[PDB]
């Protein structure tokens, strides 16, 4: 099949900037390309077809160019309504989609507020302990959450979750949950999540002692 | 204009046959030049074209799903449906139907319906408090929340103080644990000086199991 | 300058049953510069000399563009009969213009088959010259009514060219542009 490589993966922009998203086909697709816009939770909306033809009702600030193996979607003056995800679809041989490009709101670097929650006594009665590490209102999205149990680095028993960019302060929040059995939880004393982020000169560590 | 509504069971079991129906209103299914499509989108992934049916019945499929996909048309009811058999866990996605004037793109879309594939049947969630502590307080702002753990299927809806508290609320997207069950946490940042004068109650609602839990989150001094 | 480039260099072409027509007036036409490339695999003028266009002033120029099979290009001429000439696009007997067709197997042919291009297969009567029929009514070839559904003696009037790159030159897509002066 024809594979669409879309670049960049994530894109930080401000209102009024000139956004350029590129789509690359694995083989020649001539001018048979389409561009879609999709906001989180809603259905995609058609923007461009035939690589350069604007879909009816689409604002004129959208423009499509390119042919062969290189295609470009250009937004002249970005607007708040345009912060979404954009996909390119070829239709030279069946219909294949690109992985998409996310246009996020750019803002100044914001350091996260780090919190840590031990497992509740109600959950421990069930035989499971869940330790929650919270990273509040940071930017950019890139952040590392390192779990340490009695100074031993943990990996393989934690899962993360990132919120969509807040439409007001343009920040992200992250929730990392460490899960042990109650028996394994009572085998250790020191539980810590070490947060490394661009807004932090040194990694911040929040921790508690079991008890 | 053309309006497309997806319907079907959102909790199909593995190796069974997934069936979804798209109700077309505003335009006819057996006249004109239209390409009635099925498109699915896994969570956090890109779109995947399933297949199309022309107004004459001729079908065209994505070659990867050609052996498991059959798209038919019920012209009496003016509906067209998709059947996907031998379904595995990788077929869990949001399924859209759409019209296209060409065999190339899709210009009209439906709201999309969520279809989950798992052997684990419906289960209500357990709600545990994320108590605000000294370790859960940074300055004059404290952090508290609720852990919505071990439920199936999606989704749950979490509100705070019956909707009276919205500022600073962060409800995180659920994570599919290795146990086949979903877990979710909802937090909120509040002033520290209110941890004993203001009551904080998260309202967890999981309609797939008819579960409604109101959990009161209180601080923990230790 | 006349927008002959938009007609010939169009990314997408119309189906033969719903053939596009572009009215061309009030411009300077590069008539002799149209046939400067060797891409045209069929260039037949009727009533006018292709060399005498640069010295002729016309009131209107109608550019009819569509896509048909290779073996059906011979039907785009006055007094021709078949399926394209009778049911899709019909030129008059006193036609005054030029028919320009070229092989477009690169664009209008796809690996899985390009089904965007269709032709009218059934019709109760032949078309009058320059008549465009875009109705998708179920054709009743037989006694019982159809009620909008196909079955016995009820068929869909539009068949599609299964355009694949492996087809012979007689079944490959050909982009036609009919200039009428
Ligand atoms: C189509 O574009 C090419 C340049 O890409 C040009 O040489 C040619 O003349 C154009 N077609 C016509 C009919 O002018």
């Amino acid at each position: 099949a024809i594979q669409m490589t879309q670049s960049p993966s994530t894109l930080s922009a401000s209102v009024g900037d000139r956004v350029t998203i590129t789509c690359r086909a694995s083989q020649d697709i001539n001018s048979w390309l389409a561009w879609y816009q999709q906001k989180p939770g809603k259905a995609p909306k058609l923007l461009i077809y035939d690589a350069s033809s604007l879909h009816s009702g689409v604002p004129t600030r959208f423009s499509g160019s390119g042919s062969g193996t290189e295609f470009t979607l250009t937004i002249s003056s970005l607007q708040p309504d345009d912060f979404a995800s954009y996909y390119c679809q070829q239709y030279k041989s069946y219909r294949t989609f690109g992985r998409g490009t996310k246009v996020e709101i750019k803002r100044t670097v914001a350091a996260p507020s780090v919190f840590i929650f031990p497992p509740s006594d109600e959950q421990l009665k069930s035989g499971t302990a869940s330790v929650v590490c919270l990273l509040n209102n940071f930017y950019p999205r890139e952040a590392k959450v390192q779990w340490k149990v009695d100074n031993a680095l943990q990996s393989g028993n934690s899962q993360e979750s990132v919120t969509e960019q807040d439409s007001k302060d343009s920040t992200y929040s992250l929730s990392s949950t460490l899960t042990l059995s109650k028996a394994d939880y009572e085998k250790h004393k020191v539980y810590a999540c070490e947060v490394t982020h661009q807004g932090l000169s040194s990694p911040v560590t929040k921790s508690f002692n079991r008890g | 204009q053309v309006q497309l509504v997806e319907s079907g069971p959102g909790r199909v079991k593995p190796s069974q046959t997934l069936s979804l129906t798209c109700t077309v209103s505003g335009d006819s299914i057996n006249s004109g030049i239209n390409y009635w499509n099925w498109i699915r989108q896994p969570a956090g992934k890109e779109l995947e074209w399933i297949g199309r049916i022309f107004t004459s019945g001729t079908t065209h499929y994505n070659p990867s799903l050609k052996s498991r996909v059959t798209i038919s048309v019920d012209r009496s009811k003016n509906e067209f449906s998709l059947t996907l058999n031998s379904v595995t866990a990788a077929d869990t996605a949001v399924y859209f139907c759409g019209r296209g004037g060409t065999d190339d793109y899709v210009d009209y879309w439906g709201q999309g319906t969520l279809v989950t594939v798992s052997s684990a049947s419906t289960k209500g969630p357990s709600v545990f408090p994320l108590a605000p502590s000294s370790k859960s307080t940074s300055g004059g702002t404290a952090a508290l929340g609720c852990l919505v753990k071990d439920y199936f299927p999606e989704p749950v809806t979490v509100s705070w103080n019956s909707g009276a508290l919205t500022s600073g609320v962060h409800t995180f997207p659920a994570v599919l644990q290795s146990s086949g069950l979903y877990s979710l946490s909802s937090v909120v940042t509040v002033p520290s000086s209110s941890l004993g004068t203001q009551t904080y109650i998260c309202n967890v609602n999981h309609k797939p199991s008819n579960t409604k839990v109101d959990k009161r989150v209180e601080p923990k001094s230790c | 300058l006349c927008p002959f480039g938009e007609v010939f260099n169009a990314t997408r072409f119309a189906s033969v049953y719903a053939w596009n027509r572009k009215r061309i007036s009030n411009c300077v036409a590069d008539y002799s510069v149209l046939y400067n490339s060797a891409s045209f695999s069929t260039f037949k003028c009727y009533g006018v000399s292709p060399t005498k266009l640069n010295d002729l002033c016309f009131t209107n120029v109608y550019a009819d563009s569509f896509v048909i099979r290779g073996d059906e290009v011979r039907q785009i001429a006055p007094g021709q009969t078949g399926k394209i000439a009778d049911y899709n696009y019909k030129l008059p007997d006193d036609f005054t213009g030029c028919v320009i067709a070229w092989n477009s197997n690169n664009l209008d042919s796809k690996v899985g088959g390009n089904y965007n291009y269709r032709y009218r297969l059934f019709r109760k009567s032949n078309l009058k010259p320059f008549e465009r029929d875009i109705s998708t009514e179920i054709y009743q070839a037989g006694s019982k009514p159809c009620n909008g559904v196909e079955g016995f003696n009820c068929y869909f009037p539009l068949q599609s060219y299964g355009f694949q790159p492996t087809n012979g030159v007689g079944y490959q897509p050909y982009r036609v542009v009919v200039l009428s002066f």
